[PDB]
């Protein structure tokens, strides 16, 4: 797997 | 604390007299949930990820502790797959990267 | 370094002796960037986050300088619009949250 932003 | 990144860095947040727990995410510019309890009115926001952009509810002036650190800001109830502090949160409480 | 967080935290990398920029996103649980030639064989792998899904390559044990401190660990690359590391990698550099 999880990889989060923007 | 001084907190190294072996497994996700989950901390307790409380808001509303609710504990939850979420991710200090230094890659997100905000705060997301995927629910918080009974918050009210919102405003639509757009933000984006690695899959593309989703729709999000904006709610101004939170009051949120963060491992027991009290902080204000906007939280975004969203489709996350994990609650997350961004950077809008983590500079409240003085957190930094540090190697 | 100490990296305060008013800003997204970019800093230089060196990857396949190119240097390159990258977020240091501790809500990342891997490193994805954007698609270069790396050594070795690659496996297919899926990752998620925030809008979906995305299709990437993976390379194990591929050396990586962050800030000039060296790393060697798996790099995913595909579609992402901007280039991550994520905690495989931040961990093996000594990285840490502090507040
Ligand atoms: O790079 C590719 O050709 C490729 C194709 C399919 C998948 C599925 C996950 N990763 C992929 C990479």
């Amino acid at each position: 797997x999880v990889v989060x932003a923007x | 604390p001084q907190i190294t990144l072996w497994k996700r860095p989950l901390v307790t947040i409380k808001i509303g007299g609710q504990l939850k727990e979420a991710l200090l995410d230094t890659g997100a510019d905000d705060t997301v949930l995927e629910e918080m309890n009974l918050p009210g009115r919102w405003k639509p926001k757009m933000i984006g990820g690695i899959g593309g952009f989703i729709k999000v509810r904006q709610y101004d002036q939170i009051l949120i502790e963060i491992c027991g650190h009290k902080a204000i800001g906007t939280v975004l109830v969203g489709p996350t797959p994990v609650n997350i502090i961004g950077r809008n949160l983590l500079t409240q409480i003085g957190c930094t990267l540090n190697f």
